[PDB]
């Protein structure tokens, strides 16, 4: 049940993308450019591994 | 040098709910089955994906059937 | 869920990682047998 | 060269992409590529076959993020969608045909 390339689960992942913006249950869409106006959810977020 | 007096008061600080998920109470060093390693309750290695897994044997043989041009 | 073998060709960079502050053909210690 | 992974992967299709799943009973049967040649792209142009590499499978699961609502309109709105004229249809931007 882990979200892509991190131990962060599906249980928490779907909270933030739906909490602020209208994408999540309606299938799976990519966020719009105007929405993430300077570090809103994804601009700071880039998951990594070593 | 002295840090705390004999006869410390305990029942002052209020006790409540406890999340029963892995290692919430004591820094137990719980070992694992034949494959996985050991992790303590309060470690900074616990925050990552400390995972065990590699089969390889099929990869070296399947590529070798090209030998003849 | 599982594993992926990438093989010996898997190179995520070019250049030198170890003893990288070296010119072209600076010799490590060794003995000639002449 | 040895990395365990859990890569999350949705599907890309011309019709089954942005439709609605109604009540009832359904079966899922599909097929995946298991060769390093047709799946991966190199920055040099190297084929990963002839070079000691293969893909292994251990577990696959089909997930879904369902809409939570009051269970009255959950069956009412789809009962309107269960009509001969009121149905679903989808088109792609490259609905175009290819010829070589």
């Amino acid at each position: 049940y882990n979200v892509a390339q991190c131990n962060m689960t599906k249980d928490w992942f779907l909270v933030q993308m739906l909490a602020n913006y209208n994408i999540g249950y309606q299938g799976f869409y990519i966020p719009e450019s105007y929405k993430d106006r300077m570090y809103s959810f994804f601009r700071n977020f880039q998951p990594m591994s070593r | 040098s002295t840090n705390s007096f004999d006869g410390s008061i305990v029942s002052s600080y209020l006790t409540t709910r406890m999340p029963p998920w892995a290692g919430v109470r004591q820094n137990v060093m719980g070992s694992s089955i034949d494959g996985r390693p050991v992790l303590p309750a309060n470690s900074t290695t616990l925050t990552y994906e400390t995972v065990s897994g590699t089969p390889l044997e099929t990869a070296a043989s399947a590529a070798a059937s090209a030998a003849a041009a | 869920r599982g594993v992926l073998d990438r093989g010996p060709t898997f190179k995520p960079y070019s250049g030198t990682a170890y003893n990288a502050l070296a010119p072209k053909g600076a010799p490590n210690p060794c003995e000639w047998d002449e | 060269r040895y990395v365990p992974f859990h890569i999350q992967v949705p599907q890309k299709f011309f019709a089954i992409k942005n439709l609605l799943l109604l009540p009832g009973s359904y079966t899922y049967e599909w097929n995946f590529r298991k060769d390093v040649n047709m799946v991966l792209q190199s920055s040099l142009g190297n084929d990963l076959r002839v070079d000691g590499a293969s893909i292994k499978f251990d577990s696959i699961c089909l997930y879904a993020t369902f809409f939570p609502m009051a269970h009255n309109t959950a069956s009412t709105l789809e009962a309107m969608l269960r009509n001969d004229t009121n149905d679903q249809s989808f088109n792609d931007y490259l609905s175009a045909a290819n010829m070589l």
